[PDB]
């Protein structure tokens, strides 16, 4: 179907404990690919996934230098966000970076990503357009006029344009076997009294790829949005992921419920039921 | 290359 | 400004007593990013604990994958320990091979 490639950059300042920690990882859909880290003991562009550990020497370099350079740019980052906010040298703060493209099943770009966020909150977006940028308030205007000054934005869309999805396409044809099959989740109900009158009921999900899936119970053909428990999507550390909802139904009535599941690796989607 | 140049917010 | 972690103990594969497995403890939806997390055999922390590396979903807040083999018994019992900025003490979280 379509794919992402996206790198999360995340940038920590620790006053007192050396300069800040810049990590870097990348990846493709729900599969990690690479990883870099200033605090590793020779940082490093880093292979995190089968796949990519064909590519050659220069791959690993060109790359390396570039988030070499990208560490010193956070710190820059920090040192001005702080100034922008009047905040004292006393604090620790993060700035979060996402970046990359989306393409359809033909390979063709669908669009592009460029944001951040300080300390939690969004800072700066690079617009669908790629050509212009959403500030979140006066701070982030500051950036938006440097950025404009320097037409940062051509930069940026070049590379999501070009780059990026040269990348993304030649990833997903490396690692065919893997970032182009979608594993069904395995299915069941388990049913545990919780006294003489109330039992649950519990649907489950496990093994799927990738993450994306919704799992729902129905009483009588009705949707139980508020009364279902619905854990998040979690990984098993296989590649999948595991998910369960559960809803409290009166003893004897179990027939009533049905849980329905949607996932890309299906055939059809289910419906459970107990027993 | 791969990665992409930063820019100083 | 901070938001706490959501936490979850489970293992990689089904558990059946006796045969070998991972114990996984997911912690998500946290911020800011420094969080500790331990893995408990019968109140004692596991040694070997390996996590995944620091990433963050869509709405910012973060994600870390801490996980170690294990072999389930019928005796032992297992739990997550996580301490965060937003926790007065430790959170405690116990294994239970149906959640």
């Amino acid at each position: 179907g379509s794919h992402s490639m996206r790198y999360f950059d995340t940038a920590m300042s620790r006053p007192g404990r050396g300069e800040p920690r810049f990590i870097s990882v990348g990846y493709v859909d729900d599969t990690q690919f690479v990883r870099f880290d200033s605090d590793a003991a020779s940082p490093r562009e880093e292979p995190r996934a089968p796949w990519i550990e064909q590519e050659g020497p220069e791959y690993w370099d060109r790359n390396t230098q570039i988030f070499k350079t990208n560490t010193q740019t956070d710190r820059c980052s920090l040192r001005n966000l702080r100034g922008y906010y009047n905040q004292s040298e006393a604090g620790s703060h993060t700035l979060q970076s996402m970046y990359g493209c989306d393409v359809g099943p033909d390979g063709r770009l669908l669009r592009g990503h460029n944001q951040y966020a300080y300390d939690g909150k969004d800072y700066i977006a690079l617009n669908e357009d790629l050509r212009s940028w959403t500030a979140a308030d006066t701070a982030a205007q500051i950036t938006q006029r440097k950025w404009e000054a320097a037409r940062v934005a051509e930069q940026d869309r070049a590379y999501l344009e070009g780059t990026c999805v040269e990348w993304l396409r030649r990833y997903l044809e490396n690692g065919k076997d893997t970032l182009e099959r979608a594993d069904p989740p395995k299915t069941h109900v388990t049913h545990h009294p919780i006294s003489d009158h109330e039992a649950t009921l519990r649907c489950w999900a496990l093994g799927f790829y990738p993450a994306e899936i919704t799992l729902t119970w129905q009483r009588d053909g009705e949707d139980q949005t508020q009364d279902t428990e619905l854990v998040e999507t979690r990984p098993a550390g296989d590649r999948t992921f595991q998910k369960w909802a559960a809803v409290v139904v009166p003893s004897g009535e179990e027939q009533r419920y049905t849980c329905h599941v949607q996932h890309e690796g299906l055939p059809k989607p289910l419906t459970l039921r107990w027993e | 290359a791969a990665a992409k140049k930063k820019y100083c917010l | 400004i901070q938001r706490t972690p959501k936490i979850q103990v489970y293992s990689r594969h089904p558990a059946e007593n006796g045969k070998s497995n991972f114990l996984n403890c997911y912690v998500s939806g946290f911020h800011p990013s420094d969080i500790e997390v331990d893995l408990l055999k019968n109140g004692e922390r596991i040694e070997k604990v390996e996590h995944s590396d620091l990433s963050f979903s869509k709405d910012w807040s973060f994600y870390l994958l801490y996980y170690t083999e294990f072999t389930p018994t019928e005796k032992d019992e297992y739990a997550c320990r996580v301490n965060h900025v937003t926790l007065s003490q430790p959170k405690i979280v116990k294994w239970d091979r149906d959640m």
